């Protein structure tokens, strides 16, 4: 129910932006994003913690953003191993992740 | 004798927790006497620096000394809502007699700022 | 650190109710939540719910509210902040489409707004 | 040692008044031994709560725990002009632990609202 | 135990210095228990007097008495820019207990002005 971009990428130097938007049930104002750098199949990783904080180790580089109905997440100065799939979550302090569609780079 | 009622949330995160007469040289008197000593003694022991510090009748006190980052390069959200106070410790034990310069004397220049302050 | 190994990569066929083991190391066990989130071969990402190995509280979501069963049994301490405990997990009526690699993972922190966020995943059992 | 000029005005209503060395372990050496220690440990006996309530180097410090009136139903013509701290004390004595938690606490929960003040 | 880094600059002007546990009563066991005792004697000494002026926790805390000029006639270039702290006690040691008595009581009517204003 949670949408993000269709598909998107870039080149080395350059920067992207994969958005994630819903209805009111799920986005924005009123509910945390996150941002997952998931492979399909393997272990992910959380990249983006509550709209904008970046989790321990993260190169400054991941970018977040949240305007009152997207949120977005700016992945600056590409490299080779940043090319994977990229989900979303929608959660509270009591919930759960609610994934979005994803988006491939 | 005071209390151990601060030690209550010792695995708490750092953000929770922080949130007769006559003497008789027996062996029990001896005993009971060198205890008398050794609480004065350890209470002043930390109560002096609070005072050098300009800190004195303060739990809390804040500082004027920026937090070098190589002291500890985590997030305001691993240390108040993840890390205790028991083990924040052991991480930081290393800069605890270097910090500890810096806010003495962080207090020793406020000094004479506000000896020059008041003289107008 | 830590690493929470998972069990291993068992298929049933429908109607079967598989369990899938986690086990952790080099943390503590009671300090943190505990996920598990599926990734099926013909949806996406599916977040099924975590549970606190301290309180022992549960919060699952709708699709598998009475059809999972997650328990974890209690920590063997090895020193003042390590832990190993285990973590185990189970469906019921389960047929091909929770056919998919399944993951656990532990939260984020132990406060705040993103407490139980899955922060660091496991290895992955592969089902059916 | 200290004063007993504070005793002076012990008849006074409450609006008054406030307004060598070497150790020989002889029988006067542990005597006079003990008295040195009893004083530092009745002094900071008090010092601690004067600390602990945000009021160290205070001789008058208000507060901001308000009066509950069961303590006392007396109007202030009926205490500092009236009563002496020597009695005052007898009809309070009965929630001056109650009233030394609150000032405790008082002053714990003012120590956090600076600590969100000055980070601003 | 503390620091005698104070006594550094002891002749340097006034504006450049200001800028195992068990208790045993053997020969040295009472020799270094006394010391043990004399320190905390010492200290709250000195600690007593800077609480009782409204100044515990400064090292340097500007008062409200004015410099009666028959305690020294000298000029401001004449003592923090010649004079030493060892030197100028001597000058003054007789009036420092007379000046003493009116810090102790600047403080305490200090109090009494503050007790009138925060009534408002
Ligand atoms: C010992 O160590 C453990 C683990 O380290 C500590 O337990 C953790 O405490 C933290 C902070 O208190 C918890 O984070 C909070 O998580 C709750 C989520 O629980 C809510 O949702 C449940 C399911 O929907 C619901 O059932 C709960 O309701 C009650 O029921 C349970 C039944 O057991 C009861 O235990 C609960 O306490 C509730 O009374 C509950 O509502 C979440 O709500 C919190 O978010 C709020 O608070 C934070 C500030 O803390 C704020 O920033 C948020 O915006 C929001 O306002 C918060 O995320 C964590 O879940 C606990 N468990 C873990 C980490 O596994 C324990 O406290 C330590 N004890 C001591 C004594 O040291």
């Amino acid at each position: 129910v949670l949408t993000q971009s269709a598909s998107v990428s870039g080149s080395l130097g350059q920067s992207v932006t994969i958005s994630c938007t819903g209805p009111n049930s799920v986005c924005c104002s009123h509910k945390s994003i996150s941002w997952y750098q998931w492979p399909p199949g393997r272990a992910p990783t959380l990249i983006i913690y509550e709209d904008n904080e970046r989790a321990p180790g993260i190169s400054p580089r991941f970018s977040g953003y949240k305007s009152y109905w997207s949120a977005y997440l700016t992945i600056s100065d590409l490299r080779p191993e940043d090319e994977t799939t990229y989900y979303c979550c929608s959660y509270t302090h009591n919930s759960g992740c609610v994934f979005g569609t994803g988006t491939k780079v | 004798a005071v209390f151990l009622g601060f030690l209550g949330a010792a695995g708490s995160t750092m953000g929770a927790a922080s949130n007769q007469h006559l003497l008789k040289l027996t062996v029990w008197g001896i005993k009971q006497l060198q205890a008398r000593v050794l609480a004065v003694e350890r209470y002043l022991e930390v109560q002096q620096l609070l005072g050098i510090w300009g800190c004195s009748g303060k739990l809390i006190c804040c500082t004027n000394v920026p937090w070098n980052s190589s002291w500890s390069n985590k997030s305001l959200d691993e240390i108040w809502n993840n890390m205790t106070w028991l083990q924040w410790d052991k991480e930081i034990n290393n800069y605890t007699q270097l910090i500890y310069r810096l806010i003495e004397e962080s207090q020793f220049q406020q000094e004479i700022n506000e000896v020059e302050l008041l003289a107008l | 650190q830590g690493q929470l190994v998972q069990s291993g990569a068992t298929t049933t066929k429908p109607g079967s109710s598989v369990k899938i083991s986690c086990k952790t190391s080099g943390y503590r066990f009671n300090f943190y939540h505990i996920n598990w989130i599926r990734q099926t071969a013909g949806r996406g990402p599916e977040w099924m719910g975590w549970i606190s190995p301290y309180s022992g509280d549960k919060n699952l979501a709708p699709a598998f509210q009475d059809r999972v069963n997650m328990t974890t049994d209690t920590e063997v301490p090895v020193t003042s902040f390590t832990s190993t405990g285990a973590a185990y997990m189970e469906i019921r009526n389960l047929t091909s489409d929770d056919t998919g690699t399944y993951f656990c993972a532990k939260g984020l922190l132990r406060d705040g707004s993103s407490t139980w966020l899955p922060y660091l995943w496991g290895q992955g059992t592969l089902l059916t």
